[PDB]
């Protein structure tokens, strides 16, 4: 039995952090974004 | 309109100025068609002044 001081819980608080490499673009969840454009075919106002 | 960016490559001054020459001359006889309805004249411009 090896008795040790540790840290007191109430004196510790544990925080998630979120570690990201870079910062999603804005059609994060499309393929291509550039198929609304290429599609149009009439024209864009 | 990278369609219609294309034709401006493609394209010479004598074409744009027929283009032009004709929506000048399309345009004026719509104008001519109004002034008869409306008998637009220096005496109806001015009565409305």
């Amino acid at each position: 039995i090896k008795t040790a001081p540790v840290v007191p819980p109430t004196e510790q608080r544990d925080m998630v952090q979120e570690e990201r490499v870079g910062t999603p673009v804005k059609n994060a969840g499309n393929a291509n974004p550039a198929a609304d454009s290429d599609n149009a075919t009439e024209g864009v106002v | 309109g990278r369609r219609l960016a294309a034709m401006f490559y493609y394209t010479n001054a004598d074409k744009m100025l027929s283009l032009t020459f004709g929506l000048a001359g399309q345009l004026r006889a719509a104008a001519d068609t109004t002034v008869a309805k409306f008998q637009i004249c220096p005496h109806t411009i001015a009565r409305a002044q």
